[PDB]
């Protein structure tokens, strides 16, 4: 009369199924999550510095249209854009839109500094109905309006150097008049032109005399275009007409900066992740909710749950029913 | 599993063991018990919150990025932005798959590997005093009192003290 010693090992009444090489669905005695899947629905105001659009595009903050002034030399680690966000100012375009929008949020700045141009036998500061300024007509507050003084507006023709350490963003523009009549009265040439360049790069642009779709009063349009002047360039602008001057430049910085299109609201929290959607923890090592982020993020995945097994097969007793 | 232990010559788990991942139930005169193994329960454990650590640990921080959602169609360099990042999304996306299958091949296998482990160490304690019955169970062939049973699962049961006694019994 002996002695019996069996060794076994636990199981568990409610495991797990993952998947292995040889198996699509095996059960474990437990796993866990590696993809993240859901959201707060709200991006936390920390640890990143968070500025809200509200009813602005990065651009027209920029450009200085009425209603975004009080963006003027703000700055953000990201920049949210909102779908609820208008223009209104002068109608305008952006050839390469997008490459601006892109550079000025990585700047992540907004700084602005005011240079002494001198626009000699030109009236400045003209203003439109289309861009009002409290009671009465105005314009983008980053850019000057050149127009006629008396009969005649003449070559103009002017410098800035570059002779800080940074670089120097401009931003000026082209303005096409629906009409001859418009564009005789405003410029007297016929044909305007505008020449903006540094030592290395140049940019002409001829406007174009027609009527586009109206839009807040107006058939003419601006175009947007930037020059950037690195230390040691210098900037030159001539033109013989149609010239929507800088008033200055934007400073430029390089770092983390960047910018979102998301309707999601801004709470008091604290997450690194930040997706359209809201923010979202970033413990596991993947996610399903956007491959839009910003931040230290799970990396985005079709898959939305994947099981890593962090236990033993799990093998009930026989079940005799 | 690559050893054959769980899953294979082990019939079945034991729901009631609750304080252990592997270890002892005995039957001899005193009657049954049940006792978990602390160090193959640890070495499991520690294995696979190694290859957990592993996995989560943060590695990718990303800030200005491509447009990934376009609210116009531009032809051939938005082509080229969506292709870069369906190409991104499908290869991790393979990475994740193929990573959660090794792991968890692997993780079954060493746990598997931990209760052979045990096996076959309890099976040289015991020297030519028991035999494996095939089903995870020694026949002992001596009077194993409680304290002779729990000798065994600390490490201090000594075989030339019931060897007489057993191979005796043995070869009858
Ligand atoms: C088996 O693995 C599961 C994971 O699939 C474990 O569940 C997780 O357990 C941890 C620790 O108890 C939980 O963390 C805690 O969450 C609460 C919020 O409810 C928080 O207040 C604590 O500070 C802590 O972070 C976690 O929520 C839970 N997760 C899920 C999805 O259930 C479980 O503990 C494991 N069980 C065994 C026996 O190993
Ligand atoms: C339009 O305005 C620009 C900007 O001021 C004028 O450019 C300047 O033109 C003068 C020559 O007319 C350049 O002077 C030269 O400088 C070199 C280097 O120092 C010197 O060795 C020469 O003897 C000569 O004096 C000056 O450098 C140049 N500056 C810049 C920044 O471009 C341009 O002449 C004006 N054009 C008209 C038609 O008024
Ligand atoms: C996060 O937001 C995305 C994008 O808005 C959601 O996906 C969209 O909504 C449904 C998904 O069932 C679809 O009709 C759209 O095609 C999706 N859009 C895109 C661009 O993929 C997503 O479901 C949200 N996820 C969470 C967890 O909130
Ligand atoms: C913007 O910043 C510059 C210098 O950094 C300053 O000269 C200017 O007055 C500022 N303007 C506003 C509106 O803050």
């Amino acid at each position: 009369p002996g002695a019996t010693l069996c060794l076994g090992h636990h199981a568990v009444p409610n495991g797990t199924l993952v998947k292995t090489i040889t198996d699509d669905q095996i059960e474990v005695t437990n796993a866990t999550e590696l993809v993240q899947s859901s959201s707060t629905g709200k991006i936390c105001n920390n640890p990143h510095r968070i500025l809200d659009g509200i009813d602005c595009t990065l651009i027209d903050a920029l450009l200085g249209d009425p209603h975004c002034d009080v963006f003027q030399n703000e700055t953000w680690d990201l920049f949210v854009e909102r779908s609820k966000a208008f223009s209104n100012c002068y109608p305008y375009d952006v050839p390469d839109y997008a490459s601006l929008r892109s550079l000025v949020a990585s700047s992540g700045t907004l700084e602005f500094i005011t240079e002494g141009f001198t626009w000699t036998g030109v009236t400045q500061n003209g203003g439109s109905n289309a861009c009002k300024r409290g009671p009465g007509s105005g314009f983008f507050s980053r850019l000057n309006w050149l127009t006629k003084s008396g009969s005649t507006y003449p070559v103009l023709n002017v410098t800035m150097p570059n002779n800080d350490n940074f670089d120097k963003l401009y931003i000026w523009g082209v303005h096409h008049p629906s009409t001859n009549q418009e564009q005789t009265s405003l410029y007297v040439q016929a044909s305007g032109r505008v020449t903006v360049s540094t030592r290395r790069s140049q940019q002409t642009i001829i406007p174009n005399i027609g009527s586009r779709p109206w839009v807040r009063q107006a058939s003419s349009r601006i175009s947007i275009y930037w020059t950037i002047v690195k230390p040691g360039d210098v900037l030159v602008i001539n033109s013989n007409g149609n010239l929507i001057a800088p008033r200055g430049y934007f400073k430029m910085r390089t770092g983390k900066s960047s910018i979102m299109r998301s309707d999601a609201p801004i709470d008091t929290c604290i997450s690194e992740c930040i997706t359209p959607n809201g923010s979202i923890p970033n413990d596991k090592p993947f996610q399903n909710v956007n491959k839009i982020t910003y931040g230290a993020c799970p990396k985005y995945v079709k898959q939305n749950t994947l099981k890593l097994a962090t236990g033993m097969r799990n093998v009930p007793e026989k079940q005799t029913r | 599993g690559l050893f054959g232990a769980i899953a294979g010559f082990i019939e079945n788990g034991w729901e009631g063991m609750i304080d252990g991942w592997y270890g002892f139930r005995h039957q001899n005169s005193e009657g049954t018990g049940q006792a978990a193994d602390l160090k193959s329960t640890q070495a499991a454990i520690d294995q696979i919150n190694g290859k957990l650590n592993r996995v989560i640990e943060k590695t990718n921080e990303k800030f200005h990025q491509i447009e990934k959602e376009f609210s116009e169609v531009e032809g051939r360099i938005q082509d080229l932005e969506k292709y870069v990042e369906d190409t991104k999304i499908d290869l991790w996306s393979y990475n994740a798959e193929l990573l959660v299958a090794l792991e968890n091949q692997h993780t079954i296998d060493l746990t598997d590997s931990e209760m052979n482990k045990l096996f076959e160490k309890t099976g040289r304690q015991l020297r030519e005093n028991a035999e494996d019955m095939g089903n995870g169970c020694f026949k002992i062939y001596h009077k194993c009192d409680n304290a002779c049973i729990e000798s065994i699962r600390n490490g201090t049961y000594d075989h030339d003290v019931y060897r007489d006694e057993a191979l005796n019994n043995r070869f009858q």
